[PDB]
């Protein structure tokens, strides 16, 4: 359980939502 | 003319009397239904 | 299996590479059962239809 993958997935989701 | 028979091989949505050109799965030849 | 290879494989929660193995199982399920098997089944069913 590492937070780096969660941060990357959240950033990708936010980027695709904004676009 | 624009309207097509029931199970005639149609071309796109509408363009038929049944007005629904749905395809029954992973294949071509959309037909009115 | 119907739910990916992870059903028979041991749980990686208690071992290393947990996130990597979880991603591997998820992508295996998605790219095998959801996509390829469904495509084959749709091919057969739509051929019959």
């Amino acid at each position: 359980t590492a937070r780096e993958a969660a941060t990357a997935l959240a950033a990708l989701l936010w980027a695709v939502v904004a676009r | 003319g624009d309207c097509l028979p029931h199970l005639k091989r149609c071309k796109a949505d509408n363009d038929c009397c049944g007005k629904k050109c749905k395809r029954r799965g992973t294949n071509a030849e959309k037909r009115c239904r | 299996a119907g739910g990916g290879i992870g059903d028979e494989i041991e749980d990686p929660a208690g071992d290393e590479y947990e996130l990597y193995r979880v991603v591997f199982d998820i992508t295996f399920f998605f790219f095998v059962i959801v996509i390829l098997l469904a495509i084959i089944q749709g091919l057969i069913i739509d051929a019959f239809g």
